[PDB]
């Protein structure tokens, strides 16, 4: 765990802060609350591969061609997302900025939210994930759980970034509605927070201490409310109408 | 004054979200299109997404084929970006309807138009309110009535109906949200039109307070009711005798659609509202 | 007895409406916990009917 | 006795009107599962059917 | 008196048009508002239907015009401004001296 | 920390209750609250500008 | 705090608490209110008039 620091590559935060964590150990790791919870924080960050992305897609050409495989279009709910998709190729100033919500996804409970999701990760190129939202107990499996002791939860987001590779997957927000914590606080903050485009690029969590740098990354999110959610959550969550579905 | 605030700094704004600049142009009836057609808010809220939503229209009708960078949308063909009107673009268009006295009154949320309908029956002579309505408005309607029993020669009414005609009232929020009981010859309008059975004209807005000698009373905050007929569309309004005083303090772009008819008693609100008036 | 449509976002649901002209005297009866805008709407109902 | 297979989704007045309705499409949804041929609409939510 | 004081302010630091100055009658309406309560109310031209009673309010007194629509029709007694019975009573006698 | 409240410019008493701060720390790092609870007030008081 | 007890003129049924609080010391202010609020009510007790 030493040596792992630089046996994978990393951006500098990511690299700062394994060193520190790294420093905290080299001693008995078995109690000693200060040396276990900087091993999970050194083993969760340093798992993570960087400085490599999935193929981006710039064309929304192979996008309308592969997510019409799946379920067949439905004749509104794609070309919303192709809008959403359009000016991903005409993002302002040549970089990729979002300044834009992340398409918020309500529909009747059945239909293919998750043929939706992964579908998208194969007409973007990238890779899927899906980490626990819905009905969560503290922010824990949502947001993190705060260190310097073991008893600190990671985070099932930095999970799936020690399952990937790359720096711009598709991370499902699965049923935010029901999305609840025994933090002070909601996590719905950490999300109007971080969709803003600048914002993941400077993001924690109560598990995170440095920067972990989540700027590259497109996000998407689904429930099945049309009611309740929290009144943050209106902006930059760009809620799209799905349909169930009829006989033919 | 919300297509000025367009052109100076809402659609550049639009324009530089999007990564369209250099690219899309945009006409006068076509900013008083959006104006007056997809949004009825009282701020500038809905004016900026509904130029967000031109501009993503944009970016994928120039995206998957890149012809022209000089794109003028005139007043003729937003609904490709958009689709259909969710409103009237006219409210000068409504037909003169029977129970319908257009309100005016200051939702304080923003400026509405609260159209009483009030329902006659035959029957034995009672008031129902209904919309959960306080005694307020029970007793200007009241009132609207004594006045009315006081003048029923020139109405047409047989001259004892309060006996046999109960009153079916429905008031859209049936307390006042202003605080203020301020609907008086909007209930005069449309009591007098419910039991004359004649319609009550579309596209003047009134607001008032009438009292038992017919006496149109003066009302508060005289600006909110304009702007609240500025937005939501209508153009002429009916206001007391006794403000000429506070109308002369607006500034004069809130004046200028606006044709008032000032009355004091209430029979002159009462030649203008209705076209069959007995 | 008439059906009544409605979404619900549970998933799509729908409702039958069953009413009991009993001889009376003019008296609303509402059973069902019927809500205050289905009160206003009967008024409305047997307002339109009167 | 009124009708079968006929249903319907509507605002009433105390005149007795048809004010439009909101979700024209989600209501098809819930009901044309419930296979019902025939559904009553306002006369406004034309600008919905295309 | 703060709306004059402040609007005094106003019209100074635009640019001082003197080193003292004085406001006298009628150069008020440029320092505040319109005049809200109109002069006496004897300016009248007595009206057809109501006098108006002096009143005690909780918080002070006050005039009250007690409008009184005489409208023809049955032999009956309303009483609007939801008011107790004691204005009944009271209605009635006076009705009862004038019978 | 022990740099930064003379860094931060701070009130008198406010530096004097910084240096509390200090004392009733430097024996708790790893700990539940009792390590968080003084850094986090420590971090606050430094970074409200002052 | 011992002087500002005795240079405003007492009632003894105060001066017996005030030794009390005079006698509750010796303890921590950055760990507990301990001594803070011993000392401040005790600060209330010197600076009311008697």
């Amino acid at each position: 765990l030493r040596k792992k620091i630089e046996e994978v590559g990393m951006p500098e935060a990511v690299k700062t802060k394994a060193l520190k964590e790294l420093d905290r150990l080299e001693r008995m790791q078995q109690g000693s609350p200060e040396a276990t919870v900087a091993r999970t924080y050194l083993d969760w960050l340093t798992e993570v591969p960087w400085s490599k992305a999935d193929p981006e897609v710039l064309d929304i050409n192979h996008t309308r061609q592969v997510l019409d495989e799946d379920h067949y279009g439905l004749k509104d709910v794609k070309e919303r997302i192709l809008e959403y998709l359009a000016v991903r190729q005409l993002t302002q100033g040549l970089d990729v900025r979002n300044k834009a919500p992340i398409l918020v996804l309500v529909g009747p409970p059945g239909v293919g939210k998750t043929s939706l999701g992964r579908s998208i990760a194969r007409s973007m190129n990238r890779k899927f994930h899906r980490i626990s939202l819905g009905g969560v107990r503290d922010e824990a499996e949502i947001r993190g759980h705060r260190r310097t002791y073991i008893g600190a939860m990671p985070g099932k987001l930095i999970h799936a970034m020690k399952q990937v590779g790359v720096i711009n997957p598709v991370i499902l927000l699965d049923e935010i509605d029901k999305m609840s914590s025994d933090w002070r606080g909601d996590p719905a903050s950490a999300m109007l927070e971080v969709l803003d485009p600048e914002q993941n690029n400077t993001f924690t969590d109560h598990y995170l201490d440095v920067p972990y740098d989540l700027s590259k990354v497109f996000f998407i999110t689904t429930a099945n409310t049309l009611q309740t959610i929290p009144r943050p959550l209106l902006d930059r969550m760009e809620v799209i109408e799905i349909p169930g579905y009829t006989n033919m | 004054e919300k297509q000025a605030i367009a052109r100076q700094y809402l659609w550049p704004k639009q324009v530089r979200e999007s990564g369209m600049e250099g690219r899309i142009e945009v006409t006068d009836a076509a900013i008083l299109r959006v104006i007056s057609e997809y949004t009825r808010e009282a701020g500038v809220r809905g004016l900026e997404r509904e130029l967000g939503k031109i501009a993503r229209k944009g970016a994928k009708f120039w995206l998957e084929g890149a012809w022209e960078g000089l794109r003028t949308i005139d007043a003729s063909d937003i609904p490709t970006y958009l689709g259909i009107p969710r409103y009237r673009p006219d409210k000068a268009e409504t037909e003169p309807q029977v129970g319908t006295a257009q309100g005016l009154a200051w939702t304080p949320v923003g400026g509405t138009l609260l159209t009483i309908e009030v329902a006659a029956v035959p029957g034995s002579g009672k008031l129902s309110l209904t919309g959960q309505l306080g005694e307020v408005m029970k007793e200007s309607a009241q009132a609207a009535l004594t006045y009315l029993r006081a003048h029923t020669q020139d109405y047409g009414l047989p001259e004892d109906f309060y006996n046999k005609v109960d009153l079916h009232v429905h008031v859209p929020d049936g307390a006042t949200p202003k605080d203020g009981p301020s609907a008086g010859i909007t209930m005069a309008t449309a009591i007098a039109s419910a039991l004359s059975r004649r319609p009550a004209r579309m596209d003047i807005a009134m607001t008032g307070e009438v009292s038992l000698r017919g006496k149109v009373m003066p009302i508060g905050g005289v600006k909110e009711k304009l702007l609240a007929a500025h937005q939501a569309g209508i153009h002429k309004i009916v206001l007391p005798k006794d403000n000429e005083a506070q109308l002369e303090e607006l500034p004069k772009e809130v004046l200028e659609g606006l044709e008032i008819k000032l009355v004091e008693d209430v029979g002159e609100v009462l030649e203008y509202l209705l076209l069959p008036e007995p």
